[PDB]
């Protein structure tokens, strides 16, 4: 069905630049104009630029207009951005949108899953990975995702194979200028010496895998 | 900007001027030039001659509300003798018919309308480009709504 | 120009509760204002269109209202998957912007946290720092206290809160404070106990643990 996957978000020096990508798959994306829609950390949603069907007609926000530039390949189904000169202010999670009827005007009605871009003068560094295992009715256990930058990295648990009870937690920012994360799960306290359980964590800026056991 | 001593003009409309058709001439692919001027939002003949005029206006919508509301687009001649003013060109439109989806869902509605044909004009007349509903126009992209004129 | 202002900015409601955002724009924009919900971390889902449309295969206990300056989206019956942060949208005309946000919570019943106290692990000590972690888990209401005792002696410095959203099915948070010190301060204490105290806890909670057992 309809998939917006976007790519190309990561750290980048100040001043420097960045080109977004957006793959669509699932409706014909030669009939539909797009939008390109940030959001700051913790902060709302901001509306960044819009591009036409057939590329004719392109807006972009009392914002930019000098620095980005929206484009569309419709053999390729793709929607690009290129962003240059970017500060801090750019820094953002970026979603590319499909509009619900043809025009710009027109609601976004499908948006792809984000793609994080932070502008920093900073380096990533890869997560180093610990277990929290459980003590000597319930009981729980989790990883220890330390001194990573930038986000995000993401947690899965058993590859999938585990959903609930799991509480991956919002990044906290140290002193370190480092991040760190920690997911946990709760098990029965019976299915231990039957199963042991397995965290995986991606973080794609610092191109890292990390399974671990627990 | 630009050779061609014919007097011409095509413009464009202001987005940013709510709840009026508003022209630009300081835009894109708009032109204003030998002698034409745009004054008090109408087009400004220098020349007595045989003129191309057109206009297209583009109107839109969701959903139909009470029973009915009809959108017109008109190029008025005011003279500089006849000091009083005439249709050169209209047309009236109807876009959904009373409909009102009171079942459930609203569907964007578009409806253009052009206006072109060629006309004598006397220097100083001015012509005038008008639309009944202005709220219903679409100021979203380029080249939807415009009016230009051009001697022959 | 254009501002779009949604009231309230937050709000909390019982679950069954019908609840009501409002939108306010600075000029009219007939009925090209959508509503998009934005669950914690997640894309943002489209609601309704043209004011009032809901989007196919979206509840219809949401609903919306309005022409020109006030729209409304109500959920007729607030739901523990309803938890967002709604935005209106402005799609006539560019720019297409969009209101401040309005974050949604809920009711439940108080429910106090599962203290879970960690250790750090080998491999953390090897490298010379140390981490214990104190787990509040699945509690409510959002406010909890958590205290890092070192010997029963308080240790106020290096510890850092975190906390879940509030989850989508039991209504919960969960919490994370977190102790940090150089592997050499971790072997100048033996004892170490984190306090925590809830409402929904007669009396704090301590879960100390022994280093090196």
């Amino acid at each position: 069905e309809v998939q917006l996957v976007e790519s190309g978000g990561g750290l980048v020096q100040p001043g420097r630049s960045l080109r977004l990508s957006c793959a669509a798959s699932g409706f014909t994306f030669d009939d539909y104009a797009m939008h390109w829609v940030r959001q700051a950390p913790g902060k709302g949603l901001e509306w960044v630029s819009a591009i036409t069907w057939n590329s004719g007609h392109i807006d972009y926000a009392d914002s930019v207009e000098g620095r980005f530039t929206i484009s569309r390949d419709n053999a390729k189904n793709s929607l690009y951005l290129d962003m240059n000169s970017l500060r801090a202010e750019d820094t953002a999670v970026y979603y590319c949108a499909k509009v619900s009827y043809l025009s710009t005007a027109s609601s976004l009605d499908y948006w792809g899953q984000g793609t994080l871009v932070t502008v920093s003068s900073a380096s990533t560094k890869g997560p180093s990975v610990f277990p929290l295992a459980p003590s000597s009715g319930t009981a729980a256990l989790g990883c220890l995702v330390k001194d990573y930058f930038p986000e995000p990295v993401t947690v899965s648990w058993n590859s999938g194979a585990l959903t609930s009870g799991v509480h991956t937690f919002p990044a906290v920012l140290q002193s370190s200028g480092l991040y760190s994360l920690s997911s946990v799960v709760t098990v029965p306290s019976s299915s231990l010496g039957t199963q042991t359980y397995i965290c995986n964590v991606n973080h794609k800026p610092s191109n890292t895998k990390v399974d671990k056991k627990i | 900007r630009t050779p061609s001593d014919k007097p011409v003009a095509h413009v464009v409309a202001n987005p940013q001027a709510e709840g009026q058709l508003q022209w630009l001439n300081d835009r894109a692919n708009a032109l204003l030039a030998n002698g034409v001027e745009l004054r008090d939002n109408q087009l400004v003949v220098p020349s007595e001659g045989l003129y191309l005029i057109y206009s297209q206006v583009l109107f839109k919508g969701q959903g139909c509300p009470s029973t009915h509301v009809l959108l017109t687009h008109t190029i008025s001649r005011i003279a500089v003798s006849y000091q009083t003013k005439v249709n050169l060109l209209s047309a009236i439109k109807s876009p959904c018919q009373r409909e009102t989806p009171e079942g459930a869902e609203a569907k964007p509605w578009y409806e253009p309308i052009y206006l072109g044909g060629v006309f004598q004009l006397e220097k100083g007349d001015r012509l005038s480009a008008e639309i009944n509903r202005p709220d219903y126009l679409d100021f979203a992209e380029s080249g939807q709504v415009y009016f230009g004129i051009i001697a022959l | 120009d254009i501002q779009m202002t949604q009231s309230p900015s937050s709000l909390s409601a019982s679950v069954g509760d019908r609840v009501t955002i409002t939108c306010r724009a600075s000029q009219g924009i007939r009925n090209y204002l959508a509503w998009y919900q934005q669950k914690p971390g997640k894309a943002p889902k489209l609601l309704i269109y043209a004011a009032s449309t809901l989007q196919s295969g979206v509840p219809s206990r949401f609903s919306g209202s309005g022409s020109g300056t006030d729209f409304t989206l109500t959920i007729s019956s607030l739901q523990p998957e309803d938890v967002a942060t709604y935005y209106c949208q402005r799609y006539n005309r560019a720019p297409y912007t969009f209101g401040q946000g309005t974050k949604v919570e809920i009711k439940r019943t108080v429910a106090a946290p599962s203290v879970f106290i960690f250790p750090p692990s080998d491999e953390q000590l090897k490298s010379g720092t140390a981490s214990v972690v104190c787990l509040l888990n699945n509690f409510y209401p959002r406010e909890a206290k958590v205290q890092w005792k070192v010997d029963n002696a308080l240790q106020s410095g290096n510890s850092q809160e975190s906390v879940t959203e509030q989850d989508s099915k039991d209504s919960t948070y969960s919490l994370s404070s977190t102790l940090t010190l150089s592997k050499a301060d971790y072997e100048k204490h033996k004892v170490y106990a984190c306090e925590v105290t809830h409402q929904g806890l007669s009396s704090p909670v301590t879960k100390s643990f022994n280093r090196g057992e």
